[PDB]
RNA sequence: ACGACCGUAUAGUACGAGAGGAACUACGGUUGGUGGCCACUGGUGUACCGGUUGUUCGAGAGAGCACGUGCCGGGUAGCCA
RNA sequence: CGAGUGGCUUGCUACCUCGAUGUCGGUUCCCUCCAUCCUGCCCGUGCAGAAGCGGGCAAGGGUGAGGUUGUUCGCCUAUUA
RNA sequence: GUCGGGUGAGAACCCCGACGGCCUAAUGGAUAAGGGUUCCUCAGCACUGCUGAUCAGCUGAGGGUUAGCCGGUCCUAAGUCAUACCGCAACUCGACUAUGACGAAAUGGGAAACGGGUUAAUAUUCCCGUGCCACUAUGCAGUGAAAGUUGACGCCCUGGGGUCGAUCACGCUGGGCAUCGCCCAGUCGAACCGUCCAACUCCGUGGAAGCCGUAAUGGCAGGAAGCGGACGAACGGCGGCAUAGGGAAACGUGAUUCAACCUGGGGCCCAUGAAAAGACGAGCAUAGUGUCCGUACCGAGAACCGACACAGGUGUCCAUGGCGGCGAAAGCCAAGGCCUGUCGGGAGCAACCAACGUUAGGGAAUUCGGCAAGUUAGUCCCGUACCUUCGGAAGAAGGGAUGCCUGCUCCGGAACGGAGCAGGUCGCAGUGACUCGGAAGCUCGGACUGUCUAGUAACAACAUAGGUGACCGCAAAUCCGCAAGGACUCGUACGGUCACUGAAUCCUGCCCAGUGCAGGUAUCUGAACACCUCGUACAAGAGGACGAAGGACCUGUCAACGGCGGGGGUCUUAAGGUAGCGUAGUACCUUGCCGCAUCAGUAGCGGCUUGCAUGAAUGGAUUAACCAGAGCUUCACUGUCCCAACGUUGGGCCCGGUGAACUGUACAUUCCAGUGCGGAGUCUGGAGACACCCAGGGGGAAGCGAAGACCCUAUGGAGCUUUACUGCAGGCUGUCGCUGAGGACUCUCACUCCGGGAGGAGGACACCGAUAGCCGGGCA
RNA sequence: GUGGAAGUCUGUUAGAGUUGGUGUCCUACAAUACCCUCUCGUGAUCUAUGUGUAGGGGUGAAAGGCCCAUCGAGUCCGGCA
């Protein structure tokens, strides 16, 4: 069985979702915790500096 | 007895588990009555069809050399 | 390279943990206030997952329902003694002091109160040598001459069970299913037929450590791996 | 677009003590190559005719499906060696 | 011992190609060379004959099937002008 | 698909009918995930659709999902998170321990709903009929109430009860066919309420010394059979439900085999097959309440994932429709679905290609190799070698039979179950299609089933049982973490960690010099702190005494790394290759030599063997069984071959429509020679050459595709190794702090461990912080 | 005779896999597909969903295999021009 197409079937799991706190469809469903906000896993906002050349 | 292994495994292995399975599927005399009427149950667990005493022993005998040796001293 | 097998366990991931949500129980002794009036009668005898070794099921005098590590000869009825004053009868358990010399004792404490820690796998059992009023001398299964506090407790007879090791698995897949009740990771892959970045033994066209097996006791972890610290190999000599 | 060989007559002759043993020429055939053709023999021939298994159309009759014929036998034209 | 020709063997060189000209052997299909194995025509012989052996002209045609081995090569078998 | 017709401006593909076909574990029915309106209606065809389009999963506009009893919701599973506590420089980080919460929508547990009717689209939700559960209120009853039971459970074999389905017999209703007299469909009716009870268990009676019983095991004076009794089942029978419903009508009755469902008996484990909420236990009447969330549709050769309306991938149940047959097999056919695995028209339709049928004689000559194809085939009877671990080998091999029809026998309660007999009879052929092994021998390897390089490797590689060695008594060995802590471990030597070899069988020789590990160690060497001398009004510093681990030195150890030669009748460096095997998957020489087999055999097998350079757990030898493993031979068979032919289906070719990509410095009708950076369509000399187009097989453009994976170069990169350089973890060891009292000692009070606790064990040690010496490819 | 064991045999039952064709395809139906042959199919079996292990780290019956078409050290952005 293939890497590619064949296992592309396999998929039908819902992981990521549309996140409470920031509207994003970044709320893993499975760990409760949004990839793109942080939301589940600090009440501080998901942030960082490399997020932009560092000089700007 | 191994029949059931077939001409696998080789001597040995089959020999003991003949010998052992045959050892462990005699009718055993129950310590609570006299009767040979044990059978074992599981590893070491052993009944009486007769009076229905349950008892622990060896994994494949109702009895072990050095658990018959507690009894003496 | 990448850190071996044995380097894996200790992180104690699934693979390397023990079936415990599905162990029984914990086959400790019980407290007992003191003076013996302490009495039980099996109730029935069950498997144990964890030991592969029978064991018994006890109710006792003041309603406490608890399994025993039981010892060979132990059937449904018997009532079992667990105090100083118990009867010396296979089964009951008390401290060492006051077991006769020369009784064949399993699940003997390490440590007063403790439970048991000595003799406890199928068909073994420790032998109470001797007595003394600072001193219990007990040789456990593997020949040693263990000296214990005499208030160590201890149960009369061997462990049931016997002589498991007397027949061949035969087949692998035997082997697997009792594996399957540990917390191990089986089957074993030799390390000379892995790649060198994961054995110390790895590598090299044809198969082969290149290198001495006995390993020093200092050597850190990802290179203890073969006979550690042997104070000889063979047979010979 | 023809190459080569075998055989017969020449001749058991010439030659040679003998053993052995030619040629010119005239013939018959084989082989390799070449071009064409189907009266003959052979192949094919899901044109066609027949036999027959399972199943469906109630039986019978007559049919479908079972891969481009279910399977088997025969085989015209044509194409072929 | 001396003098040459070829460019089929091997070696030498590093001139062409590293933004790639896909190895050996075999197979299939086509053209060619002659230093000729057979076939045609000759000369000599330690040429009676038959046959050998050596040499000359000559490239029209032919030079096949098999056993081991991937083999090229080579060894082997029965045929063959 | 075809012929008619319908609608429309327009019809091969939108719809009707007929005829012809396709799908049967699916191309049918219900659904999980996922999608998200794709669902229904009307009006459309610019877009999307492999052609067209009046059609649509497309465009425009509206509409559609109704619940006490179907899920969610409740419970807890592996396990997750939050708070507290602790660690960390710190945190959104981290382990334990408490608490709390989270965690199952087909498919874990679980209070209760069935039948029918209705809509364009919902439907156990709405409507009709009937019923049920929980809570609460009122009333009667009731003092019981928590012990126990249930929820609640593995694998294999099997009896019994039993519904649906299917089939058989006969009746009734309707249909079909028309030489017969056959063939098809239907003949209905739930939940619920009530009732019946087989098995299991137990009691009374009884009194077996050999009887009772089973498919099998089994049972009994510790009381068998027989007799009576208590408890006790179905999603099952029976009655109600039901002048409910449904049907045009009839609106059956019995039987066999019996999925579901119920209930028993047996066997297996070095394997032991969840938990919790809840329920029962614990009556009845009447009334009231039962909110919240989901509900359409697709579920796939067009609704999901794969950029697509992708030949891929994607869970569940329909596993009992008919013939067939052992069958959930093939083949054919129903119910149901479809003609959308969606471009058509034309040419006896050429070459060539993809699939495939048939080939005379020869029969592996083909080829690296029988690759490909073929041969054999189902069932019954006869019969069956070497070898063997006695299981097997084995369907060895080899031989014979096989249909139909008529009448029968036997087994069984019987089957629409099975085994036979006699007579008759047809064909080239009776497992007639379909389904359906070719066989035998020798050698190598690995014992076996098993594993693997998703995407060029399925093997001889990995695993394995078996053998062996190593470490550790649990405050352990091994391992993870900076720490708090943690895996092993609900474990304790019959354990579990670390390694090697790789079933059985017969065996496993010699070597401890080097390296590794381990133990010992008079003497030697061996750091820091403290101490002493010199030096400094002090300090730097120099020297000394003491000396831990380590090393020197000695010993043990090869199923520890490994080694077992050359020379002469010992030497290096310890020993000097034993049993076995041997030209090997190891032998260069080598196609070794002899033999077998063949017309001929670098192959294969047997023997020899001085082994370039076999050899004993770096395991040796050997070996029944097994194998999509490597090599060899034989029988059978065949278009592999001699040597090709004819045929079939789809393309190819012509026509309508649709309609890309690769590639392109320029010029370009070339050929023969030469020249040139030595491999030119383009330079030179000749030769040839009227332009354009169609089909073709691919000689050339050192053809197109990819800034060569080879090789070298770069004071390039990375992965790996080690007695390379330099360091870093980690371990061992000394010293200082923790740390107390009286080169050997006692004590208790810190501190550690055990204990529920009292208390016990230990004890200034250990743990921890700091530093010093040794080891240190584990890591950079 | 009964019994019905087995990492037991046959088997396109479901289901899993992939020896050969070096077949078809190779601007594909498909960035791993199609067909026939072949292997497993009561167990170290296969399978769904949930859940855990994370990058010098996992996971690995070991092939440097696998960790979302990429692995002798994932992916993203940053260091960075
Ligand atoms: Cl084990
Ligand atoms: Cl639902
Ligand atoms: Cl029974
Ligand atoms: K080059
Ligand atoms: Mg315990
Ligand atoms: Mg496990
Ligand atoms: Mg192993
Ligand atoms: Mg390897
Ligand atoms: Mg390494
Ligand atoms: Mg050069
Ligand atoms: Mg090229
Ligand atoms: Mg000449
Ligand atoms: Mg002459
Ligand atoms: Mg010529
Ligand atoms: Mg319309
Ligand atoms: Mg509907
Ligand atoms: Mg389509
Ligand atoms: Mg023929
Ligand atoms: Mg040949
Ligand atoms: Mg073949
Ligand atoms: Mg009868
Ligand atoms: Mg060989
Ligand atoms: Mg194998
Ligand atoms: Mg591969
Ligand atoms: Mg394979
Ligand atoms: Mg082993
Ligand atoms: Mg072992
Ligand atoms: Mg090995
Ligand atoms: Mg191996
Ligand atoms: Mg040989
Ligand atoms: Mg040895
Ligand atoms: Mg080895
Ligand atoms: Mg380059
Ligand atoms: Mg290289
Ligand atoms: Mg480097
Ligand atoms: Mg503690
Ligand atoms: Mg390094
Ligand atoms: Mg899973
Ligand atoms: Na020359
Ligand atoms: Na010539
Ligand atoms: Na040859
Ligand atoms: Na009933
Ligand atoms: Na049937
Ligand atoms: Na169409
Ligand atoms: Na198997
Ligand atoms: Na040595
Ligand atoms: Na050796
Ligand atoms: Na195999
Ligand atoms: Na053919
Ligand atoms: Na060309
Ligand atoms: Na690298
Ligand atoms: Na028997
Ligand atoms: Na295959
Ligand atoms: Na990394
Ligand atoms: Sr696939
Ligand atoms: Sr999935
Ligand atoms: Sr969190
Ligand atoms: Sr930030
Ligand atoms: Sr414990
Ligand atoms: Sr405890
Ligand atoms: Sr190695
Ligand atoms: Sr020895
Ligand atoms: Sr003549
Ligand atoms: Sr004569
Ligand atoms: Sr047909
Ligand atoms: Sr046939
Ligand atoms: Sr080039
Ligand atoms: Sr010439
Ligand atoms: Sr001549
Ligand atoms: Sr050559
Ligand atoms: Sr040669
Ligand atoms: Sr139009
Ligand atoms: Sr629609
Ligand atoms: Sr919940
Ligand atoms: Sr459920
Ligand atoms: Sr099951
Ligand atoms: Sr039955
Ligand atoms: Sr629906
Ligand atoms: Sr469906
Ligand atoms: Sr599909
Ligand atoms: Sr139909
Ligand atoms: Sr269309
Ligand atoms: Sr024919
Ligand atoms: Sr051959
Ligand atoms: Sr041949
Ligand atoms: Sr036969
Ligand atoms: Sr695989
Ligand atoms: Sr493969
Ligand atoms: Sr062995
Ligand atoms: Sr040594
Ligand atoms: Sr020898
Ligand atoms: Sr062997
Ligand atoms: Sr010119
Ligand atoms: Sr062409
Ligand atoms: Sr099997
Ligand atoms: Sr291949
Ligand atoms: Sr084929
Ligand atoms: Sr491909
Ligand atoms: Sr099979
Ligand atoms: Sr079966
Ligand atoms: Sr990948
Ligand atoms: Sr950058």
């Amino acid at each position: 069985t293939g890497a590619g197409t064949p296992s592309q079937g396999k998929k039908n799991t819902t992981t990521h979702t549309k996140c409470r706190r920031c509207g994003e469809k970044s709320y893993h469903t499975k760990k409760k915790v949004c990839s793109s906000c942080g939301f589940g896993k600090s009440a501080k906002r998901r942030d960082y500096e490399w997020q932009s050349k560092a000089g700007e | 007895r191994s029949g059931r292994f077939g001409a696998r495994y080789g001597r040995v292995s089959r020999r003991r588990v003949a010998e052992i399975e045959s050892e462990m599927n005699e009718d055993h005399a129950c310590p609570n009555c006299g009767e040979d009427r044990v059978d074992r149950q599981g590893t070491g667990i052993w009944q009486c069809s007769y009076c229905d005493y349950k008892f622990t022993g060896g994994s494949y005998k109702p009895e072990t050399p050095g658990g018959k040796t507690v009894r003496r001293s | 390279g990448r850190r071996i097998q044995g380097q894996r366990r200790g992180r104690g991931t699934s693979t390397f943990r023990a079936p415990s949500h599905r162990y029984k129980a914990d086959l400790e002794h019980r407290k007992v206030e003191d003076g013996d009036v302490i009495a039980g009668t099996v109730v029935d005898i069950e498997h144990d997952p964890a030991r592969s070794a029978p064991v018994a099921a006890v109710e006792f005098e003041d309603g406490d329902r608890r399994l025993i590590l039981a010892p060979e000869g132990v059937g449904v009825g018997d009532e079992l003694q667990v105090g100083v004053s118990a009867e010396i009868a296979p089964g009951n358990t008390l401290p060492l002091a006051e077991i006769p010399e020369g009784v064949p004792v399993c699940n003997v404490e390490s440590s007063p109160g403790d439970g048991g820690k000595f003799a406890r796998a199928s068909g073994v059992n420790a032998q109470l040598l001797t007595h003394d009023r600072n001193v219990a001398v007990v040789k456990l299964p593997s020949g040693e001459m263990k000296r214990l506090d005499p208030q160590c407790r201890a149960t009369i007879g061997v462990v049931a069970g016997g002589g498991r090791t007397d027949k061949p698995f035969v087949k692998a897949g035997n082997k697997h299913h009792k594996m399957k009740a540990r917390g191990t990771k089986w089957p074993n892959v030799r390390g000379v037929a892995m790649n060198a970045v994961d054995h110390p033994f790895g590598g090299g066209g044809r198969q082969h450590p290149g290198k001495p097996k006995s390993i020093s006791r200092n050597a850190p972890p990802g290179r203890k791996v073969g006979d550690i610290a042997s104070k000889r190999t063979g047979r010979g000599g």
